[PDB]
């Protein structure tokens, strides 16, 4: 049972991965201001 | 300044401890060196952690058979700092999965800072199937454990543990229903 919970866990965690990478494209394609973002698969990087 | 030289070491019948820390101490919080510790058990997965201090740099990693080896890095330096979080798999050691990477990095021109933050995916799933898979070593090696200590002691197991109680609470049992058909039987009689 534990290793069906974490077979679970690890299908729920890579379905849920790409869901928010592309919510939070989605959100940072709303504006551009004076700081700038980048995020990529697995990297964020933000500039002051 | 401070030179500071320790060993500590313990023995006993299913492991050793071998603690060598040596390093030098200044000021507030100048401390600089090397602490290698190494636990040899027998009846488990051994272990060697080494951790490493100086000015420009500070390196721990630890590894172990049954997981692998989990390192941290850290790099200070007045133009940039590094952190790297990285665990390498027992199957692949030559590979370092890095679990985490943080940049932080200045700007000599104009006024911006650019911090970069790296996390994969694959190196996550493998620690998990990682400890899934050591899950059940870890219930075999403790379960052979605690049966040899159990033949330490007495000499027996504990599957024959369960049996021996259920046939004591037979044997027990069957002595309380005697009890009871001879009290009826006896009752009866005295009634008569």
């Amino acid at each position: 049972e534990s290793k069906r919970l974490i077979d679970l866990s690890i299908q729920n965690y890579h379905t849920f991965l790409i869901y928010i990478t592309e919510l939070l494209k989605k959100l940072q394609s709303t504006t551009v201001m004076n700081p700038y973002m980048k995020l990529a698969p697995g990297e964020l990087t933000i500039i002051l | 300044t401070l030179a500071s030289k320790t060993k500590g070491t313990f023995a006993h019948r299913d492991f050793s401890a071998e603690y060598e820390e040596d390093g030098k101490y200044e000021g507030l919080q100048e401390w600089e060196g090397k602490a290698h510790l190494n636990i040899k058990s027998p009846a488990f997965t051994d272990l060697h952690l080494r951790y490493q201090k100086d000015k420009k740099g500070i390196s721990t990693s630890a590894a172990s058979p049954a997981v692998g080896t989990v390192g941290m890095d850290m790099d200070e330096d007045d133009d940039f700092s590094k952190w790297n979080f990285y665990y390498s798999p027992q199957s692949s050691p030559d590979k370092k999965l890095t679990i985490f990477k943080t940049e932080l990095r200045v700007r000599e021109s104009d006024e911006e800072t650019q911090i970069k933050v790296n996390w994969e995916e694959e190196a996550a799933s493998g620690l998990l199937t990682s400890l899934k898979d050591n899950v059940p070593k870890a219930t075999g090696v403790l379960y052979d454990y605690v049966n040899k200590y159990h033949w330490e002691h007495t000499g027996l197991t504990l599957r024959e543990v369960s049996s021996k109680l259920r046939r004591n609470l037979q044997n027990n049992a069957e002595w309380v229903y005697q009890g009871a058909i001879r009290q009826i039987d006896d009752i009866d009689v005295r009634f008569q």
